[PDB]
RNA sequence: GUGGAAGUCUGUUAGAGUUGGUGUCCUACAAUACCCUCUCGUGAUCUAUGUGUAGGGGUGAAAGGCCCAUCGAGUCCGGCA
RNA sequence: GUCGGGUGAGAACCCCGACGGCCUAAUGGAUAAGGGUUCCUCAGCACUGCUGAUCAGCUGAGGGUUAGCCGGUCCUAAGUCAUACCGCAACUCGACUAUGACGAAAUGGGAAACGGGUUAAUAUUCCCGUGCCACUAUGCAGUGAAAGUUGACGCCCUGGGGUCGAUCACGCUGGGCAUCGCCCAGUCGAACCGUCCAACUCCGUGGAAGCCGUAAUGGCAGGAAGCGGACGAACGGCGGCAUAGGGAAACGUGAUUCAACCUGGGGCCCAUGAAAAGACGAGCAUAGUGUCCGUACCGAGAACCGACACAGGUGUCCAUGGCGGCGAAAGCCAAGGCCUGUCGGGAGCAACCAACGUUAGGGAAUUCGGCAAGUUAGUCCCGUACCUUCGGAAGAAGGGAUGCCUGCUCCGGAACGGAGCAGGUCGCAGUGACUCGGAAGCUCGGACUGUCUAGUAACAACAUAGGUGACCGCAAAUCCGCAAGGACUCGUACGGUCACUGAAUCCUGCCCAGUGCAGGUAUCUGAACACCUCGUACAAGAGGACGAAGGACCUGUCAACGGCGGGGGUCUUAAGGUAGCGUAGUACCUUGCCGCAUCAGUAGCGGCUUGCAUGAAUGGAUUAACCAGAGCUUCACUGUCCCAACGUUGGGCCCGGUGAACUGUACAUUCCAGUGCGGAGUCUGGAGACACCCAGGGGGAAGCGAAGACCCUAUGGAGCUUUACUGCAGGCUGUCGCUGAGGACUCUCACUCCGGGAGGAGGACACCGAUAGCCGGGCA
RNA sequence: CGAGUGGCUUGCUACCUCGAUGUCGGUUCCCUCCAUCCUGCCCGUGCAGAAGCGGGCAAGGGUGAGGUUGUUCGCCUAUUA
RNA sequence: ACGACCGUAUAGUACGAGAGGAACUACGGUUGGUGGCCACUGGUGUACCGGUUGUUCGAGAGAGCACGUGCCGGGUAGCCA
């Protein structure tokens, strides 16, 4: 998380940094299989290790609140 | 005085140019001659030097091997679909009138074959409103309602990479990396910081701009900085 | 750093060469034009007048 | 316990920088040097070569800094006795 | 460097030997740029060489550079040019679009070479031997042949494979030493051809419901382990090459750690880490062809840049030589190089100076200030406060240990790896040299790493993440161009432009009167064309009607410029200072008052505080961490001081050689007084005064250096500013031309944009040209 | 209230120097003046003594060390003839 | 080339109600200044001797280097306070 930042940066700065990455790092349950094992490529990037899908998701989650409003309307 | 930096912008030297040459496609529509048959598989998922946002490769029946600004949800295997007749699913093109109203639309055209204008950047959407024979209304991201002829192509679905802007940078060194990839000077000096020959906002033996900083429209540019044709400033009221 | 002395180290480019034309050397190989008579720039040679006094 | 993150620490590794000595020098070794001391040293890092931007214009993390020992408007010749 | 010797007319510095030293990422080896013959040989010393010279990078004359397989050449990169097109008065100018070409010699991509020998000087180029590549021809094979692969790629961590090197063991060959039995060198052998294959991927078998596996992550009924198989690596192993080569000889075998090289696994990005030629895909024999350019030497304390044989500057590779140790560190020493960071001889060698060692007792009394110097130090064990954003503070502080010798234990496969034990034992001192933090506390500032005044400023200044406001839907906002055109933009509001503030935390009050910006606007004001009246046979010209932007007027807006008082229990001019903080880096009075601390404190810190003249993103308060930033206190330390001394090295002094510059109206041995344009070696009066020379420290020559930066003057200059004067771009707006049909409207045909086209949107507007009004330090 | 001396302060003047006479404070080293702070010799006393106060001659010698402040000045401490 | 102070005897005396408290003179010492000297104490003493770390000369012996002594201990002459 935050703690490779040290002293530095401030609360709210890397308080953020360890909330968007502990969510960003969570196991994630893969669209195509129902396994929990997709993980971010990069930027928006995610795949599964276990059948290999790579998928378009948010930058640091890969559903976003406006990705899962689409699939309604 | 000198040019102030928002002239030697404008000359496109090096250092405000965008680094082109290392910039994978210019996410466009397909061109269709009519029917819709056209579909293709993504075949994979790449980042975009130019957005900061995902981008998906795909490979059209006739062979054709493209970009494509990617929606969120399209992973590799999918079938796209790029037509009148196209289905209404995430990731396939059609015109506003083919859409069904109340859907979240991205990269939507200004006039129809224009490839895609609107809502492209990291997670953010258009929303078809109105239908009609005539126009067709929708709501860009800012929050504006565009009159739109039906004819003009769009793609279902919010683009990918939503809520990037969520994490600060942190620091200096991260903005660092993303600035180099625009067409940006950055860092930014504040014009107060400067000399009077450098910006109108310079000089002085402490920091402060001489005049007020809200600027008429019809300023000339070098003149022109500062607050532009603020309609308002502050935060009460 | 000096600008002086100190810089003048770092100087082993090379620049202004023997020009095919005018046989001067000032033929800028990095520009590939001659400071000197045009060659590159101009078909007709390089010429002014104020390389003299007004009046000759 | 493992792991090995960092504009993270120590560091004359290489390299970069230049705080104090207001030392030595000051018709110098040198038109910006010498020594000790000191700062950085995986990064917004340092560096070679190639390449782009030109004078009321460039370039400037901004000191009116820098653009060949030349800068609050380069240099050369001319206007010019 | 020194002693001998060689050559020579001449020898401190040219050469040989010995002895003594210097250089260890360089003072060694190979090179890029740059130089340009500096390279080698012979002959010389008038020049050059910090002295000399028989020497030389000097002078003169000769000689020297050999390539199918090393570079260029070829490809394409940022980008550049040429031609066409268009612009421009015009071009040697200019943007876009086409096409073509250029653009990489260490250091991008890339068909192919190794070993030995040879010259005064070349060498993967010559010679000897061996090997390899491309093209073409002939012949056999082959119909395959273009899909694909490769070229071809970021940062961090890491496993395995593995050569050289280094080391260890033992054997052989040669050498050294001479109380031992030790110590050193060597023990070789290529490209290439052939062969072997770990890792990854995949196939069959198998059938795990908890097992498999890693340094770590991990894997699996969507099929784990195990077993069998396909593909498949090294600049590696192995065989050939090789009764090649090389060595005086022997011409080894095993091992450990393993640069190169090969091959895997993991992690990171608001950063996504070239392209093209070419190669593979796609056999073999024989033969022919493989031209052109570079090739010497230096690569630096003398061959480069810096006027110089300049203590400066200048890129790459050798980062694996030994001991040491954490180490590419110190220190010492190999290989290799050097005694050319190139003037010497003499004096116990004084004064004085530069670098430096040691100083009793005291211990910051020195000083603006602890400036300078010193103290501390490596490693292990114990132990560690306030505060804190919970990361940190922290190596806090403080305490103890530390060698050698003998014999052992533990971890590991093992190391010439690590951790420990017992006993013995020497010194004042065991990180014995070297290497190697002094520590603690209060306050100010900026949050942090970072930036800056090349050459007196490194800071509190800039930047920064973070906060905030403004503009714009893309035929946009902003910006460049005279134009043709262009940046932003392979971009699209989670964008990017324009500004302010400057991490976190708690917060950010009141004011729209002035100024700014923006919106509205009955009425008022408001130019030109057209129109109407008067005038003129026309025309000048006077007047009227209509009225755009703009202004008056009204409103919104301060995280927009900025403001937040006097008086009384409202007045100027809108409000009248809220939270906080406060004698401030802001406080005139001021050394404010009180306290802490000291013998004594214009300092420092805390409290008070009527604040000459604090205060909320002109941001306020506060704040952990950080800092060559500013002030203070304590412990420790000490030649900073009391108060200086002795010593070390290089100068200084004498001698040989070399050999400048600054400065000079003249005269000049001056001193005390006086006088003078009031600051005299020179006038006047006195006094003193034999000439020359050496060394000194600098009192005077208002010493030398610079036509004073300060100040004023000049109808001098420049940069900068604005509601100074006058103008100019540019923006907004009306009108006319392009421009067409039927104070409000439709259409389509010019014109514009979108679309590959069909066609779609827009449309007499917009764009452009002309003109008129407003704004107009952006510019002159 | 009146008369003076000095040339340390301050002011005034604009004579001298703008082809430059290097600033304040400090330091170090040298000479001097007396309007004498101490020391020697004296006079008066509201001089018992002791300790003082005031005055005369007199410049031989001495007149030191520290805390704040750049300070001069000054404030403060402990020594001192 | 000497300036000044303190102490003892004078003396608990003269003086004085008392408290308190002198002098002349003779002595001893201190301080500041001055000139000289080194038996004594102290400093130096890269003359010298010893101890010892790293490394090199194979070990030993004996040596070089570690800035002009590697460091530590002792220190004669001389020069000094
Ligand atoms: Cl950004
Ligand atoms: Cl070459
Ligand atoms: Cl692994
Ligand atoms: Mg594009
Ligand atoms: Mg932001
Ligand atoms: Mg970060
Ligand atoms: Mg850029
Ligand atoms: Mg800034
Ligand atoms: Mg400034
Ligand atoms: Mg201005
Ligand atoms: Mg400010
Ligand atoms: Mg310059
Ligand atoms: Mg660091
Ligand atoms: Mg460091
Ligand atoms: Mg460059
Ligand atoms: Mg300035
Ligand atoms: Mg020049
Ligand atoms: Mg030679
Ligand atoms: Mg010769
Ligand atoms: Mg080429
Ligand atoms: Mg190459
Ligand atoms: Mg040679
Ligand atoms: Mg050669
Ligand atoms: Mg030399
Ligand atoms: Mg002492
Ligand atoms: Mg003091
Ligand atoms: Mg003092
Ligand atoms: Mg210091
Ligand atoms: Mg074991
Ligand atoms: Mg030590
Ligand atoms: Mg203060
Ligand atoms: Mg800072
Ligand atoms: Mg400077
Ligand atoms: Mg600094
Ligand atoms: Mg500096
Ligand atoms: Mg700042
Ligand atoms: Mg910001
Ligand atoms: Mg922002
Ligand atoms: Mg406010
Ligand atoms: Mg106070
Ligand atoms: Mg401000
Ligand atoms: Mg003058
Ligand atoms: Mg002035
Ligand atoms: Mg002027
Ligand atoms: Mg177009
Ligand atoms: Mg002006
Ligand atoms: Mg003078
Ligand atoms: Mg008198
Ligand atoms: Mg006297
Ligand atoms: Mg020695
Ligand atoms: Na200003
Ligand atoms: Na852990
Ligand atoms: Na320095
Ligand atoms: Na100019
Ligand atoms: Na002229
Ligand atoms: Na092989
Ligand atoms: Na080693
Ligand atoms: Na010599
Ligand atoms: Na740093
Ligand atoms: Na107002
Ligand atoms: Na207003
Ligand atoms: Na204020
Ligand atoms: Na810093
Ligand atoms: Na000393
Ligand atoms: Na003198
Ligand atoms: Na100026
Ligand atoms: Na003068
Ligand atoms: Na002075
Ligand atoms: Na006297
Ligand atoms: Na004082």
């Amino acid at each position: 998380r935050t703690g490779r930042f040290g002293p530095r940066y401030g609360l709210k700065i890397r308080v953020r940094v360890a909330d968007v990455e502990i969510k960003h790092k969570k196991k994630h349950k893969c669209p195509v299989c129902g396994f929990k094992k997709l993980k971010r490529a990069g930027t928006g990037i995610w795949m599964c290790g276990h059948c290999g899908y790579k998928i378009a998701g948010g930058c640091y989650q890969p559903e976003t609140v406006a990705g899962k409003a689409v699939m309604k309307a | 005085g000198r040019r102030i930096q928002g002239q030697r912008r404008g000359r496109g030297t090096s250092t405000f140019r965008a680094p082109s040459h290392r910039y994978k496609a210019d996410l466009e529509h397909r061109k269709v001659e009519d029917g819709d048959v056209i579909a293709g598989t993504v075949v994979d998922i790449e980042h975009d030097p130019a957005r900061s946002a995902p981008v998906a490769a795909v490979e059209f029946e006739d062979g054709d091997r493209r970009l494509i600004l990617a929606p969120e949800g399209v992973g590799v295997g999918d079938e796209l679909q790029v037509g009148v007749d196209a289905e209404i699913a995430p990731g396939n093109t059609l015109p506003l009138a083919e859409i069904p109203e109340g859907v979240p639309v991205c990269n939507v055209e200004s006039s129809p074959g224009d490839g895609g204008k609107f809502a492209r950047a990291s997670g953010v959407n258009a929303q078809l409103l109105t239908h009609d024979r005539n126009v067709a209304v929708v709501k860009l991201p800012s929050g504006e309602m565009k009159r739109l002829d039906p004819q003009c192509r769009a793609t279902i679905g919010v683009v990918g990479g939503g809520g990037r802007t969520d994490k600060p940078f942190v620091k200096a060194g991260n903005k660092h990396h993303k600035m180099k990839a625009r067409g940006t000077k950055w860092p930014n000096v504040r014009g107060v910081a400067m000399n009077a020959v450098d910006h109108p906002f310079g000089g002085g033996g402490r920091q402060h701009p001489g005049k007020p900083k809200s600027i008429s429209r019809n300023a000339p540019p070098g003149r022109k900085v500062g607050d532009i044709a603020s309609k308002r400033t502050g935060r009460g009221g | 750093t000096g600008a002086g002395t100190p810089s003048q180290g770092k100087k082993n480019t090379t620049t202004h060469t023997k020009c095919r034309r005018c046989g001067e050397k000032s033929y800028h190989t990095k520009k590939k034009v001659c400071s000197s008579c045009g060659f590159g720039k101009s078909a007709k040679r390089r010429d002014y007048e104020w390389q003299s006094k007004a009046g000759e």
